């Protein structure tokens, strides 16, 4: 609200990625949740570091299950 | 579960708070001040970030607010951010003034005229309201170009309608019945 | 205005529209780019609406625009949709271009009040021996095909079809709905080699669709049906599987929200049948005959869904995998169908008399099938020895071969009229052929042959 | 590097690790007083790992330090394990001393 509050906030460095990209944020039964593609499509290929590949099933609200 | 089942018991604990410490005033200020950083785009974009732990987006926000927040409100944000509540600020802000309001003996109306404002109308009828609520009465007048001749009165679950248009409806599904 | 995808799970779609612009319960949707369209099934809350995709979901995405359409889905109606091939949404799935439609009705509609049912008991024959004896049908009739797997629903609805449709003065729909897609091509073929094509209003929605297709393909052909019934004409309306539309509720229901029920089914099953059932009905503008296809999960008559499916049927045609296991066809059970114009008043005396007594000496040997296991067949009372010979051939009388069985069966097939029907059963009752072997009775049409057939 | 036991229920232990040093799928882990066992099963976020104890939990409480030992349970594996009896985790039972092993090997493959 305030200009001061209006303020700090363009001096928080807030990051940004990609709509094509992502990062994982669990790991359990050959599952994995990630974080941020916005466009993933359903059933479609998702990369990871050393070649292993995984299928985008769930395209939840925050969080996509491949 | 309904944001008001979860924020109930954040809003009560401000509440039980600012009444035995008399900051009944800054608190209000300090919760719509947190409700209004937490929406911004930035903001919101920032919250929801996997890379930051509970203490540092706890942080980030009291650091926004800074004065807005006396030593109590910065824990507060500490204790919500902690428990990973951070999308419930709005709601915790709104939940806070009912509270307020029901000890503070008042209450705001929202007034919906047809055509016609004035000074004198707005408290010939802020006097029969608060007779009746046993309550003061904050009027929040406003426009309603749709209703023919008259006036609607909400106060909480209360509606008092005396607009042409409820005699209207009353009038129309008696001749078709 | 415009909605943006915000959770895609499996065959469900949920959609984000301003808190001023929610479109309404069975709204339909189009994506933005994407051929897809949605249908709100539930408003949860805050601008957001739940749907079901009535297309593939492998090319949706989040953030993806979505348009309200103000309206329901609306299939084309009339004599345009005569001689042509649909999908759920009304558009041709044939090559023959457009349809030139004059007029779109919305799937979605209220059943007939009760002061618009109508009551008849014309008699309709159909050409079968067991089904004119013991399952009289009747015009504006509901008639059910119960049964389970490979028992012959689609063959005994075939040789129906040939033997009423084909005669039948009026229009008729043909819905296929969970069916295969080698038996709606054969379908097509043979409507269209038999010149009936042109009377004849085909929907499909087969296995290999989404599960929102498999959902909604019986309102579609019922709302054509309903047009033409609305017109004061007559309508034949046959529906290939109607357990399909259970079945499409049980695989999205639990991704709706709803807590199961009993034997993992929908909530709703008996309401959300109802809400189907009741408009496939004879009202005073003109008369709906329909026959349906009810599929039994293992074989099990008392599952929910056939078990609910019962009471919205005038006659119940129940088909038994023990008498198939025998290579006895059709394999109708005489103890387990019924009919509600079998009443001496409706058809006559003679006809129902005939009738229970067939049921009659079928029930005593069922008791004695295994007191003949153990034992022996010499330890019976000679009453008992020359009923189970009547029985064993009538079970036999019973089978008639179809010429829509000829590929299977290998034999011509035969049309037996409902007073021969009658004839041969009294006799036999009688005791006038005690005379023939038991294999004289197997697959022989009327009575007669049956006397010729055990010379040979 | 060292994390801290957040939750126990039963056999299943969640351990706390900061964000740059968390234990892979099947990594052993060892609590620092009891040296008691724990074989990483899940990932759950946050630094926030789910293990299974190979021993007892009994006298186990929130606040433990925990070591990763940078690979999965490794045990004597060739001629020396002949005539011996060993545990779960390789150690020998049958009171005769230590196993003179030349190698281990990994119990996942
Ligand atoms: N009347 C019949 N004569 C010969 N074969 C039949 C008959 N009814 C069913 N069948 C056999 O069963 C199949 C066709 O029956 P169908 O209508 O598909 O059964 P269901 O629909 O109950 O699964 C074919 O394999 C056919 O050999
Ligand atoms: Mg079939």
């Amino acid at each position: 609200i305030s200009e001061i509050i209006k303020g700090r906030i363009e001096k928080l460095d807030v990051a940004s990625q990609a709509r094509n990209e992502g990062t994982i944020v669990s790991v359990s039964d050959g599952i994995v949740r990630i974080y941020g593609l916005a466009d993933v499509m359903y059933g479609e290929m998702i990369e990871f570091p050393g070649g292993v590949y995984g299928m985008a099933l769930n395209l939840e609200q925050d969080s996509v299950g491949a | 579960a309904e944001l008001t089942t979860l924020a109930r018991p954040y809003a009560k604990a401000a509440f039980e708070y600012a009444q035995a410490h008399q900051q009944l005033a800054d608190w209000s200020a300090a919760l719509g001040v947190l409700a209004a950083v937490s929406q911004d785009d930035t903001v919101r974009q920032l919250l929801k970030e996997p890379q930051l732990t509970s203490s540092a987006k706890a942080q980030s926000l009291i650091d926004v607010c800074g004065d807005k927040l006396n030593a109590p409100a910065q824990n507060f944000v500490r204790t919500v951010a902690e428990n990973k509540r951070l999308e419930l600020l709005p709601t915790i802000a709104e939940m806070y003034e009912q509270l307020k309001a029901e000890q503070e003996k008042s209450v705001e109306v929202e007034v919906t005229s047809a055509f016609t404002l004035s000074k004198e109308q707005q408290d010939k009828l802020a006097k029969a309201l608060s007779a009746r609520l046993s309550r003061e009465v904050r009027l929040h007048a406003s426009e309603d170009a749709s209703l023919i001749g008259g006036v609607i009165i909400r106060a909480g679950d209360l509606v008092i309608d005396g607009s042409v248009r409820g005699k209207l409806a009353k009038l129309a599904e008696a001749l078709k019945s | 205005s415009s909605g943006r995808i915000v959770q895609i799970i499996g065959a469900v779609i949920d959609v984000e529209f301003p808190r001023d612009a929610v479109p309404s319960i069975y709204e339909a949707l189009k994506v933005q780019g994407v051929e897809t369209t949605l249908e709100v099934q539930q408003q949860l809350g805050d601008g957001v609406v739940r749907s079901i995709a009535m297309g593939s979901t492998e090319g949706l995405k989040r953030g993806l625009n979505v348009d309200s359409t103000g309206a329901a889905i609306s299939v084309p109606v009339g004599k345009a949709t005569l001689g042509r091939i649909m999908d759920v949404l009304g558009n041709p799935i044939d090559e023959a271009g457009p349809i030139g439609e004059e007029e779109r009705w919305g799937i979605h509609r209220e059943a007939p009040s009760y002061a618009d049912q109508a009551g008849g008991n014309e008699l309709l024959e159909t050409g079968i021996k067991v089904i004119d004896l013991v399952c009289p049908f009747a015009k504006g009739g509901k008639v059910g095909l119960f049964g389970g797997a490979g028992v012959g629903k689609t063959v005994n609805m075939m040789e129906l079809i040939r033997n009423i449709a084909i005669e039948h003065s009026g229009y008729s729909v043909f819905a296929g709905v969970g069916e295969r897609t080698r038996e709606g091509n054969d379908f097509y073929h043979e409507m269209k080699d038999s010149n009936v094509l042109d009377k004849v209003a085909l929907v499909y929605g087969q296995m290999n669709e989404p599960p929102g297709n498999r959902l909604r393909v019986a309102l579609t052909g019922l709302t054509m049906a309903e047009k033409f019934r609305d017109e004061g004409r007559d309508v034949l309306l046959f529906i290939d599987n109607i357990y399909r539309y259970t079945l499409a509720g049980t695989e999205v229901s639990a991704l709706l929200g709803r807590m199961p029920s009993a034997v993992g089914y929908q909530p709703t099953l008996a309401e959300e049948m109802g809400v189907l059932q009741e408009r496939i009905t004879s009202t005073k503008k003109g008369s709906i005959t329909s026959i349906q296809a009810v599929y039994v999960p293992a074989d099990d008559l008392t599952d929910p869904s056939p078990a609910t499916t019962f009471a919205h049927l005038d006659a119940t045609v129940v088909l038994s995998r023990d008498i198939a296991s025998l290579g006895i066809y059709p394999a109708v059970d005489p103890l387990d169908s019924t009919s509600r114009q079998l009443d001496p008043l409706v058809i006559g005396q003679d006809h129902y008399d005939t009738a229970r007594g067939v049921q009659y000496v079928l029930q005593r040997y069922k008791e004695l099938k295994d007191i003949i296991a153990i034992l022996g067949m010499d330890e019976l009372s000679e009453a008992d020895k020359l009923l189970v010979a009547r029985a064993r051939k009538i079970q036999r009388f019973l089978s008639q071969p179809f010429f829509v069985a000829e590929v299977f069966t290998g034999s011509p097939g035969k049309y037996v009229s409902l007073k021969d029907t009658i004839a041969g059963f009294k006799g036999i009752l009688n005791g006038d052929y005690d005379h023939l072997p038991e294999q004289a009775f197997y697959m022989v049409g009327g009575i007669e042959e049956a006397v010729e057939k055990a010379k040979k």
